[PDB]
């Protein structure tokens, strides 16, 4: 009867001990997210930055192969133009 | 003297509820946390894919490159044996 005072009280001794540890455990949660959120948004960063980075080299090479065509005609332009010298020569030669 | 027993349900309650609110704070922390680990990972792999796609194409482009140049030193070995041959000729006059 006067026995019901006594638990009713060890149990709210316990129920607040519970809930010191989902408050402790939500601590180390936000905590946790913070770390998750930390960590991603720097991944992210890093990953943008390699992709131009290389986006940029793509377009740095691209030019360069358009120079080497450039470079390559204008030397053949000269390699066909001796063909036709070593022709009027050959015909100077044989008449 | 009955009031200590019912001051007690009363605190007693209270805690319940503190309990409710505790664990659906936690609950909605576990989806947040799982979420954010998610949407991270995947936009990560987004951008992974579109680093190696570039790569590849950058990695084509060299190979093109290096029988660009190696077909321009060619071209040369020739138009070099053609100038050696005109100077023949005109050593010939």
């Amino acid at each position: 009867t006067k026995h019901e005072i006594s638990e009713m009280n060890r149990m709210i001794q316990r129920l607040r001990a519970e809930i010191d540890n989902v408050k402790k455990q939500c601590a180390n949660l936000q905590n946790a997210i913070a770390d998750a959120e930390q960590r991603g948004e720097l991944a992210l960063k890093d990953a943008r930055n390699k992709l131009a980075e290389l986006e940029e080299a793509l377009q740095k090479a691209k030019q360069d192969m358009a120079r080497l065509l450039r470079e390559y005609q204008e030397l053949m332009n000269t390699k066909l133009a001796l063909d036709v010298e070593i022709a009027t020569y050959r015909k100077l030669l044989e008449g | 003297g009955k009031s200590e027993i019912s001051e007690l349900r009363r605190t007693m309650q209270n805690l319940e509820i503190e309990l409710q609110s505790q664990l659906s704070m936690k609950a909605s922390l576990e989806n947040s946390l799982e979420e954010t680990k998610g949407r991270y990972a995947m936009q990560l792999a987004q951008i992974q894919e579109m680093i190696g796609s570039v790569e590849e194409q950058l990695a084509q482009l060299r190979c093109e490159m290096e029988q660009q140049n190696q077909e321009y030193k060619i071209l040369l070995d020739v138009k070099t044996r053609l100038e050696q041959e005109i100077a023949t000729y005109r050593r010939l006059l």
